[PDB]
RNA sequence: GCUAAACCUAGCCCCAAACCCCCACCUUACUACCAAACCUUAGCCAAACCAUUUACAUAAAGUAUAGGCGAUA
């Protein structure tokens, strides 16, 4: 029983595409 | 009080019982003095064939070859009907092949549907 | 036809025609004896005296003299185990008096278990002389 | 319903030249000798009747036929049966051989046996407990002509044999009874 | 009568299943993983209490202000009613005050 | 002995609680909408 | 009632197959399947798995007894090789003869799949139920029957306001 | 005359009649149109005979001789409609494009539901009818709330069934 | 000894994830066919009455601030 691969931070910058209406407002301005 | 039961001609006071017919169709109108006038043009006069010499019968023989369902898709009908005609005539306007730009003229319109069944 | 929308009529139109009829007619032995000229039909509830007269005259070639129709109320007091009223359909019964003095009467239609029979006839039922003993033992 | 049996008997031999039946029967199995039938017949008879004392319900199902199980079991139900075979004088033997299509054989036995059947309260009602009485019997075995077991189909009573044993119980037989108007005339 | 007469079928518990043979693997992803992660962000479940504990009132306030704009109407009315009641109770009822 | 409070009449049925009395004012459409929410089978007489 | 999910593709047994049982009553005996009931997975086998039942049972009357064939589950019973004489698992292996056919696992053997009348007074002859009397027509049924039977009509259909 | 309402007398009370094969949709598609009409009325005569026979048998309490015949012809009858209707469809498009013969539109009933209003035939134009314009075809705002509720209700139902579905499967995989 | 006891899937609760769904029917609904929608939320409940007043991610912080400077906000 090889345990599941260990959790990690997603390896790279998070660029949420601006189309979907769910992308929270704070994750779209210049501060982020 | 009988809320659930279907509401039909047999329930209300005399006015209701008179008014609400059933699925039976009308054939004419009500002229003054409660007289009825029936029109020969609203009676669905049947058409029937002459069954003389008819070789087809209600049941097909079990021995007949088994088949497969291929519904008459529009392009299939157009092919079978026109494709030889267009092929032959194109070597020398569309009303000459069967098209009908409008339908108001002929008695058996397709859309809206006028002929019954 | 039934369950179809009909072309409407305006003064001078063409004659309404049904080239492939939908109606289905059955006929029944009357419950109380009828005149010898009367035939009793059940016809669908979306049908009229004129329709039935033309229907018979056109399809069957039976000359009709008069038609009178009556709509029977099916009973709605017969409750399922849930206590739900269950209503069997209303129907329409048409009395059709034929013409030319003809006569009519509904004719009288309708004018693995061998083992059980054979084993019952040879069952060798209790012989009361035996008084209850198993007979079979030849000993 | 694939009955293991043969309804009735095609030709039940009358109690006091059949090689075509042998050819039509032994072919369907191709391994059998009629002279191997006497020993098997006596063995199946004695073991089945012993099982009748046992009341091993499944074993009786396997040994006897459908037309033979229930009639025996119902009577034997709720009453002990102390059957017992003892030394025999006459070897049994085939009487004949008979051929959808299931075959029949018959066997003649002359045995020495004992019965003792007791009421459900333990009281004797038939037979004597230990008297070894001689018996003569005609028994038909049916053969399901795949893996047809050679079961005991039935026993047949001959009309020229002495009647049954007496019964230790007293019995009435009400015959002509009265009616509310019809007199005993 | 408050007792049964037949023993239930004996449940088979596989003590060496998958989800029992790993209960706690990566439950120390921080102290020996360079502190990249936190065990908070290993626990699946509701979005409003991934790593948070409070009493019923605080829990329902969090449910409201964090997912109370995607939740069906009748549920939302029940929730607002629940906040009103738990406010009244926690703030005006009890032995200690 | 009492209990004669209700002498039935269909005119009053269909002209006090009918489908074309609920749909005559908005509150009636509130009633019919409530009743087809709750899943009833008698939405209005 | 638990019946494991086995689809038609995953299922192998059919009505009329040579079937030998693995467990239960009458172990290791061969027979035929009169019916396969996929909805509840009943496998009736001739004379095998039989249980004897009383028919005609009243409070006193006993009637007869018959060996009703108790149906069998598909895992309890496998097919029979007509040559090797061994129940082998039916692993669906594609073959040139047939893409879907029962192929044995122990040996490369393909097991086949088990599965009259006369015209009456009111039945059509076959050669008259296939005549290609249809010529491709753009006219509907109504126009064609009216032209064929000579029905006449010239009054025009007046305009109507659909809505 | 009326004798066509009962089959040939030799079949009376027979308890079994050789029934042929119900027509098949393709087997009719192979046929012409006039023959199609004639065969339709033939089947009408048969269906009348069989329905009368069923009613009489039910009246006597004697068993229906061979009921399957009725079912067969009904299927044939249904098939026949399809065939001619197919040609109807295969003409509508090929001369008007419309996918439905009876004209209609999409509207919002007074309760907000999206409903397909099939049109009725009238002989005065719609704008001065008095019973048509009493029939609301718009949604006032107070309806909107209930729409939400309805949707939510449906969502719940969906969820439950979907949820329950997998549980069954899960329990099955815990047996094998 | 009767009456009774006794059971275990039908299904359901909370989450995640995913955006969701032929004919007749506003006239007396389920009946083929004729001259008008927008306007604060209310007061129970706390203040031991009641009259101003009184809730609809994390930390800053129950801090600035309001308040019969009070309950509370």
């Amino acid at each position: 029983y090889r345990a599941r691969p260990p959790p990690r931070r997603r390896p790279g910058p998070r660029w949420p595409d601006p189309e979907d209406l769910l992308t929270p407002r704070w994750q779209l301005g210049p501060r982020y | 009080a009988d809320r659930m039961s279907k509401w039909t001609s047999k329930r209300g006071p005399r006015s209701f019982r008179g008014r609400k017919g059933r699925g039976a169709k009308g054939i004419g109108f009500l002229t003054s003095g409660w007289r009825f006038v029936q029109i020969k043009e609203m009676v669905p006069e049947f058409v029937v064939p002459d069954l003389t010499g008819f070789k087809l019968k209600p049941y097909v023989s079990y021995l007949a070859p088994e088949s497969e369902e291929t519904p008459l898709t529009a392009a299939q009908l157009f092919s079978e009907a026109v494709a030889p005609a267009i092929e032959k005539d194109f070597k020398d306007n569309l009303e000459k092949y069967g098209f009908e730009p409008t339908q108001e003229g002929k008695l058996f319109q397709l859309y809206p549907r006028n002929f019954l069944r | 036809a039934r369950n179809v929308v009909y072309p409407l009529y305006r003064l001078g139109g063409p004659q309404l025609r049904v080239f492939r009829t939908n109606f289905f007619i059955q006929l029944v032995r009357p419950g109380v004896a009828q005149p010898e000229d009367t035939v009793q039909f059940r016809i669908p509830m979306e049908m009229t005296r004129v329709d039935l007269r033309n229907y018979l005259e056109g399809i069957y070639n039976v000359p009709v003299a008069a038609v009178r129709t009556r709509v029977q109320h099916g009973s709605n007091k017969r409750r399922d185990h849930r206590n739900v009223r269950i209503k069997k359909p209303d129907y329409k019964v048409a009395y059709v008096q034929l013409a030319h003095g003809q006569t009519f009467t509904f004719p009288d239609l309708f004018p693995l278990y061998s083992m059980l029979e054979e084993e019952r006839q040879q069952r060798q039922s209790s012989d009361p002389r035996r008084g209850g003993v198993p007979s079979w033992f030849g000993l | 319903i694939h009955l293991a049996c043969t309804a009735g008997i095609f030709d039940a031999y009358v109690p006091p030249a059949s090689q075509v039946s042998i050819r039509r029967i032994k072919d369907y199995d191709a391994n059998f000798k009629i002279k191997d039938f006497p020993e098997k017949a006596k063995d199946i008879f004695i073991e089945a009747h012993l099982c009748l004392n046992n009341s091993d319900h499944d074993r009786l199902h396997t040994l006897v036929t459908e037309h033979c199980f229930p009639d025996m079991t119902w009577d034997i139900k709720y009453k002990t049966v102390r059957w017992s075979f003892v030394e025999s004088l006459e070897p049994s033997h085939v009487v004949q051989v008979r051929c959808n299509v299931y075959g029949q054989i018959t066997v003649r036995m002359h045995t020495r046996q004992t019965l003792a059947i007791y009421d459900r309260f333990g009281r004797l009602m038939y037979g004597q407990e230990d008297v070894p009485k001689d018996v003569l019997e005609y028994v038909v075995f049916e053969k399901q002509l795949p893996y047809g077991s050679w079961r005991m189909h039935t026993k047949i009573v001959p009309p020229w044999a002495p009647p049954k044993q007496p019964i230790l119980k007293t019995v009435m037989i009400p015959g002509p009874q009265l009616k509310p108007e019809e007199e005993y005339e | 009568i408050g007792i049964r007469l037949t023993l239930p079928p004996p449940k088979v518990v596989d003590r060496w299943n998958e989800k029992r043979a790993m209960f706690g693997v990566y439950d120390n992803i921080g102290i020996l993983g360079n502190f990249e992660k936190h065990p908070k962000e290993l626990i699946r479940g509701p979005i409003w209490l991934r790593g948070w504990k409070g009493n019923e009132l605080q829990r329902c306030i969090r449910k409201r202000k964090m997912v109370g704009s995607r939740m069906f109407a009748d549920d939302l009315h029940n929730l607002n009613k629940r906040i009103r009641y738990l406010y009244k109770h926690f703030n005006r009822h009890g032995k200690f005050r | 002995a009492r209990g004669n409070e209700y002498q039935p009449s269909n005119i009053k049925r269909k002209n006090k609680h009918g489908w074309v009395r609920r749909l005559s004012t908005p509150a009636g459409v509130q009633v019919i909408l409530r009743r087809m929410l709750k899943g009833r089978k008698s939405l209005s007489h | 009632v638990v019946v494991e999910p086995i689809s038609d593709e995953d299922w192998y047994l059919f009505c009329g197959d040579t079937v030998e049982i693995l467990e239960g009553k009458d172990a290791g005996k061969q027979g035929k399947v009169v019916q396969v009931i996929r909805q509840r997975n009943w496998v009736v086998v001739g004379g095998l798995n039989t249980h004897y039942r009383y028919i005609g049972k009243t409070m006193d009357y006993r009637g007869t007894m018959i060996p009703s064939e108790a149906p069998l589950l598909h895992r309890q019973v496998k097919l029979v090789d007509p040559m090797d004489r061994k129940p082998t698992e039916i692993e669906w292996r594609f073959t040139e003869a047939g893409e879907r056919v029962r192929v044995s696992t122990r040996s490369g053997r393909i097991i086949p799949k088990p599965e009259t009348w006369i015209d009456g007074p009111k039945d059509t002859s076959v050669e008259d139920a296939l005549e290609r009397t249809y010529v491709p027509c753009l006219k509907t049924l109504q126009e064609e029957v009216m032209e064929a039977m000579g029905i006449k009509e010239t009054r025009k259909y007046k305009k109507v306001y659909w809505y | 005359g009326l004798e066509e309402f009962f089959d040939d007398p030799k079949n009376w009370g027979q308890e079994k009649v050789k029934s042929g094969a119900a027509w098949t949709c393709q087997q009719l598609r192979n046929k012409s149109n006039e023959d199609l009409h004639k065969l339709w009325y033939v089947l009408l005569k048969e269906r009348n005979m069989l329905l009368t026979l069923e009613q009489e048998a039910k009246r006597q309490r004697l068993p229906m001789p061979s009921p399957e015949r009725l079912d067969k012809v009904v299927d044939s009858m249904d098939a026949l409609d399809k065939v001619v209707q197919e040609r109807e469809d295969a003409l509508r498009l090929l001369q008007t494009g419309q996918e439905r013969a009876r004209p209609g539109a999409w509207r919002r009933d007074i309760f907000g539901r999206i409903i397909w209003h099939k049109f009725k035939q009238w002989v005065i134009p719609w704008h001065l009818n008095k019973r048509y314009n009493r029939k609301r075809f718009f949604a006032l705002p107070y309806v909107d709330h209930f729409l939400r509720l309805e949707r939510e209700k449906r969502a719940r139902i969906k969820a439950r069934k979907e949820n329950l579905e997998r549980k069954k499967a899960k329990i099955l995989l815990k047996k094998f």
